[PDB]
RNA sequence: AUUGAAAAAAAUAAUAUAUAUUAUAUAUAUUAAUUAUAAAUUGAAAUAUGUUUAAUUGAAUAUAUUUUAGUAAUAGAUAAAAAUAUGUACAGUAAAAUUGUAAGGAAAACAAUAAUAACUUUCUC
């Protein structure tokens, strides 16, 4: 019928489908269900207010930024040309690293090179 | 007028943030919703048949209670696909050491250690420094010669401050704000900047790493108003 | 010729019935090179995993921070620089 | 705490129902959902877990939100942007979110859905918006009852009529259904449900039912024919079913006269409209108006022309459409009509 | 059929009917997916996402302040050209295809508070050329991508035919999985972290890689795959294993702020850049 | 309905039952199912009845009665791989060329490549 190797194809192809391995519909009641309803919007607005949080603060920086490099232009001309270069190949440093779930043993080298 | 340096150095938090009280809650909530939703477990393919691996885990779980003929099942009748109840949730309980994660609070945070760097590990820490009088800022520069770029000359100053302890980098050339005023016809163009690998240590008297709440409690009203947008909340 | 697995009637998944794919999942702990652990979602049973090799212990992903080997250890009682400049006359060439 | 205060609040915004409110409002998942009848159902089931605590920390959330608007909503003076600030405030309300779903919206009880609360009436909108509009709007389309009759609608008012005096029966007409004459021999009950923020006091209405396929053999083509008309009717948010009891003798410009159609004449479309008054200002009252009764004639009626003439504004519409049956001669006769035409099966 | 003839009949109104809504026939279809009253519901967002975070936190600003040019304009695309009217011939003519290129090319635009470039979707692309023979090699390439993500993988076929390569058309070949939000996280912190640091000798990412609007992308080998966790716990479980590729599309302008914001979680990039 | 936990009711829709009308309506009750379907001397689980250990429950083991495992793809109204070529209903847009990417090369696959003025809703200064 299926040798050995077949079967064992059969078996991964079973783990991704979804065939007798998932379980009833979440069927709630009305009262529950506008519980559910009411912690999702919330948690919406929540995310938003945060999104536009966010988004202000860039925008205030970015006015900043605006702000410094025309009083640089207006003072010093060497100055501002060599703030406003092309930073096409920069690159953020290694050691600059995406913050894990807990620390390490050592948590911050004090020397370095 | 004088074109002064400002520079702000930012320590980068090195774990996750700490979530909201609402947050927790919340991805608890949708956890368990995930866990109602998810499918069986499909130990056949994890597990071989008849092998000591597979005994082990079958000890460590627990069956679902099968359908009966003769008996009233109050809770319905048991409905099994690969042993599990489909109306619930399924919980399925799993060198050679345990791994054990180290704690995210301090030493240097239950001191209360100001200078330290490793006393906040979930929060942005920024370089504040106290000058002759008993205000705080963030580390001013006389920029006298005006022949290299504005921030190479700030990096030069902290370098000098520090005794080559210090090693930053620079996030940009262009500056992320000025500091300006009538009284002292000056202009305090801050560069940003990223502590990397060192110690400061260090004219200033003293100094402090802080996040963002603290420095509003440190540094004057004005100031922190000035400056309150360049520093990031978290 | 061609090896296949034949198909089957497939089973008619009616419009709205459709259901996404929740695939079994575990919390997993990664203990990194260093003591940093990381929380991951897996489908692998697994609780706990400690790593040998990651970027936190190779030079390209930190820079400011086996023949040979083998030739090392069974080469040890004689320590094998001064060795370099013994046997290193430049004459000959 | 602003959404348990009810001293400046109205009522509806709570829930009735003292069993529902608890299970909305407790501390631990204990009880068991008044939603679930039955005893051996509730034990079956179960509800998501942590589901509490999370709820709750919503309510607060939003009951802050609500409470922070209302600042701003009593210190504004203009009227639609205040309803706007106050729909603001209670529309993510979890016991008003309860109350308008689980409940009638048509024959809506005044302390559990009150059109006259602004949120509420939001609500209702939004529910018109996504089926009862649209499938009206379709059917105006399809059959051909705006061009026809007139030009365009702006659905506004939601328009339902009921056919009790005849039959017995209880029936909301879907638009665009085919009734027997013996369903449509008396007259018709409108109920003009009004969405927009409206001077209920001074605004009036009118409501007129026209036949636009009644044929004219002289002009080889087709005439309208009011087949019931109304004016001056005064409506509220939540009295507002249109019945012989409220309107008045003067009222009626045309009183109904039934669906009769002739023998292959054809399907007869009969679509009432519902239009707004307008409103006179430095008038305090109900401005009424009258209608020249002379003028208006029933066997031929241009409704645009009409329209026109008394400065009207359709915000709602409905549309049956009759046919012939066997019944439509004794309707005839009850009525005092004559016999009724008789028209060749082919359309040559 | 009486006749083929399309033409669809003007309205008179302007409520937009929707005609699903007025059926009766599909009615949990009626209920949006993010609903819970929905067979197709998920809990979307399960879990506080890390790399997402991070990027909000530290990169977000930085990658603003690098890529802030002073008083910087709008720089067109090449679009198609009008025709100038100097003969009658001109008049219903379609424009001329733009100047280079046939296809017409995108305006960048200068990176203010809104437009800051960031991750938007990784596909990781997995063609398995032996299954022109052995179907079953598909499923497997299939199992251990979806093994790798914790994402539904898509089943890729072959598309064309040739004799030279022994392939026909419409054979199941690999297969892809478009990641999206946290599970994309997810996957490029693995990435970044577990598996393409116990490659030996890789310098980078190539800079001369990528898109012209920022798309960056690069390739891992049967070898590389054996590094991933799921892969990695048992070594017996996959006697086979196959390469892939990882498109991953970014929000930028152009391909050098993407292959910088790419570097910021921790990509390293090799090569000469362009 | 009995069982668990610690007076009632007020939508839509479905189901059950009843009746109203030359009207596929209304009334009351209740919220099921939702990816399954025969056939397994062999795997796994439960319950019942025994026996032994620390009246007791856990733990171990025997028999009986069941339940699961036949492991197989679409999970989306799918949308230019291949497949039902006539009806109807609903919905969408192709191709080429270009820039890239593990074996991949001119030629296998995947990604990306025109413009947002005005409008509606949401959050916010």
């Amino acid at each position: 019928s299926l040798s050995p190797l077949a079967q064992r194809v059969v078996t991964q192809l079973s783990v991704m489908s979804a065939s007798r391995k998932q379980p009833k519909l979440l069927k709630l009641a009305r009262e529950d269900l506008i519980k559910h309803q009411t912690i999702e919007k919330c948690w919406s607005i929540y995310q938003q207010q945060q999104r536009e949080r966010r988004n202000l603060q860039l925008e205030l920086q970015y006015k900043s930024i605006e702000r410094s490099m025309n009083l640089l232009q207006e003072l010093s001309p060497r100055l501002f040309e060599a703030a406003n270069a092309s930073e096409k190949g920069k690159r953020f440093p290694m050691e600059m690293k995406v913050p894990t779930d807990f620390p390490p043993n050592t948590l911050w080298h004090y020397n370095f090179r | 007028p004088k074109i002064k340096v400002g520079v702000l150095l930012s320590r980068i938090p090195i774990i996750k943030s700490e979530l909201n009280e609402l947050e927790k809650k919340y991805y608890e909530y949708q956890s368990e919703l995930e866990k109602r939703l998810m499918w069986t477990f499909p130990a056949y393919f994890y597990f071989k048949k008849g092998t000591v691996a597979e005994h082990k885990f079958l000890s460590l779980q627990k069956g679902p209670i099968s359908k009966k003929n003769g008996i009233w099942f109050p809770r319905g009748i048991p409905d099994i696909k690969h042993g599990r109840e489909r109306s619930t949730k399924q919980e399925v309980k799993l060198v050679n050491r345990p791994v054990i994660p180290n704690d995210r609070i301090t030493e240097a945070d239950r001191s209360n250690d100001m200078k330290s760097l490793e006393r906040q590990l979930s929060r942005t820490l920024y370089l504040l420094v106290k000058d002759k009088s008993g205000t705080w800022k963030f580390p001013n520069f006389d920029l006298s010669d005006e022949s290299k770029p504005l921030h190479v000359h700030a990096e030069n100053e902290l370098k000098l401050l520090s005794g080559d302890q210090i090693y930053t980098w620079s996030v940009s050339a262009t500056p992320i704000g000025v500091l300006q005023d009538e009284r002292n016809r000056t202009a305090e163009f801050i560069v940003k900047s990223h502590i990397l690998a060192g110690k400061f240590d260090l004219a200033f008297e003293d100094f402090a790493w802080l996040t963002k709440g603290e420095i509003s409690e440190y540094v004057p009203k004005d100031y922190f108003n000035k400056t309150e947008f360049l520093l990031a909340d978290n | 010729t061609r090896i296949t697995l034949p198909r089957r009637p497939a089973k008619k998944i009616q419009l709205g019935k459709s259901r996404p794919a929740i695939y079994h999942q575990f919390n997993v702990k990664m203990e990194l090179s260093d003591g940093s652990v990381v929380i991951r979602r897996s489908q692998y049973p697994k609780g706990e995993i400690r790593l040998i090799q990651d970027q936190r212990n190779n030079p390209l992903w930190n820079p400011s921070r086996g023949s040979l080997d083998r030739f090392n250890k069974r080469y040890s009682s004689l320590f094998s620089t001064v060795e370099l400049s013994e046997e290193n006359k430049k004459k000959t060439q | 705490h602003i959404w348990s205060d009810f001293t400046t609040r109205p009522s509806s915004l709570s829930i009735q129902s003292s069993k529902v409110k608890n299970y909305l409002f407790q501390k631990k998942a204990s009880l068991d959902p008044p939603s679930i009848s039955r005893r051996s159902n509730r034990i079956k089931y179960s509800p998501p877990e942590h589901i509490d605590e999370i709820f709750r920390m919503s309510y607060d959330f939003l009951e802050q939100r609500s409470s922070k608007f209302y600042e701003l909503a009593n210190k504004t003076k203009n009227p639609l942007k205040k309803d706007a600030l106050l729909i603001k405030a209670e529309i993510n309300n979890p016991e008003v979110q309860y109350n308008f779903q689980f409940n009638n919206k048509l024959n809506n009880v005044k302390d559990i859905i009150d059109y006259d609360v602004p949120v509420y009436r939001h609500l209702g909108k939004q529910h018109w918006e996504s089926y009862g509009q649209m499938l009206l709007m379709q059917r105006l389309e399809t059959l051909a009852a705006i061009p026809d009759t007139l030009p365009t609608l702006v659905p506004r008012a939601e328009v339902n009529i009921k056919f009790p005096f005849s039959t017995g029966v209880n029936k909301w007409i879907e638009p665009g259904e085919f009734l027997s004459s013996n369903v449509t021999s008396m007259r018709p009950i409108f109920k003009i449900q009004e969405y927009e923020l409206v001077n209920v006091e001074k605004q009036l209405y009118t409501v007129l039912i026209v036949n636009p396929d009644v044929p004219d053999l002289s002009n080889d083509s087709f005439k309208t024919a009011l087949c019931y008309g109304l004016v001056n009717i005064n409506l509220t948010y939540n009295d507002n079913l249109i019945d012989p009891r409220k309107f008045h003798s003067s009222n009626i410009i045309a009183d109904y006269l039934p669906p009769v159609p002739e023998k292959n004449a054809g399907k007869q479309r009969f679509v009432v409209w519902v239009f707004r008054q307008p409103l006179i200002e430095d008038k305090q009252g109900p401005n009424m108006l009258e209608i020249d009764r002379k003028e208006l004639s029933r066997d031929d009626f241009d409704i645009r022309q009409f329209t026109k003439k008394y400065n009207l504004t359709a915000i709602g519409a409905h549309i049956w459409r009759s046919e012939w049956d066997a019944k439509v001669a004794a309707v005839r006769e009850k009525y005092g009509l004559p016999p009724g035409r008789v028209f060749s099966r082919v359309r040559r | 059929p009486k006749s083929a003839c399309s033409l669809v009949k003007p309205v008179h109104h302007l409520v937009k009917i929707d005609k699903s809504k007025l059926s009766p026939r599909f009615p949990e279809l009626k209920y949006d997916k993010s609903d819970i009253r929905s067979p197709g519901f998920k809990p979307k967002d399960t879990h506080a996402d890390r790399l997402n975070d991070h990027y909000l936190n530290t990169l977000q600003s930085d990658l603003l302040l690098i890529n802030y040019s002073h008083n910087a304009a709008v720089v067109k695309g090449l679009k198609q050209r009008a025709w100038s009217g100097d003969s009658p011939y001109h008049l219903n003519r379609p424009p001329k295809n733009p100047r280079g290129s046939k296809a017409q090319l995108p305006d960048i635009h200068p990176i203010k508070w809104s437009n800051i470039p960031g991750l938007e979707s990784v596909v990781i692309n997995c063609f398995v050329r032996e299954a022109r023979e052995n179907q079953l090699l598909a499923i497997t390439a299939a199992l251990q991508l979806q093994q790798i993500t914790g994402c539904k993988p898509h089943p890729i076929f072959s598309k064309n035919d040739v004799p030279t390569w022994k392939l026909r058309k419409g054979h199941q070949m690999g297969a892809k999985v478009e990641l999206k939000g946290k599970e994309m996280s997810q996957f490029l912190s693995t990435l970044t972290e577990i598996v393409l640091p116990r490659i030996r000798e890789y310098k980078g990412i190539s800079n001369q890689s990528g898109n012209r609007f920022g798309g960056i992308s690069f390739g891992l080998t049967a070898e590389d795959i054996k590094f991933f966790p799921e892969i990695d716990a048992n070594q017996d479980s996959w006697p086979k294993t196959f390469g892939m590729h990882i498109n991953i599309n970014t929000s930028a302008q152009l391909d050098y702020q993407a292959r910088t914001l790419l570097s910021g979680f921790q990509f390293p990039f090799f090569g000469e850049e362009k």
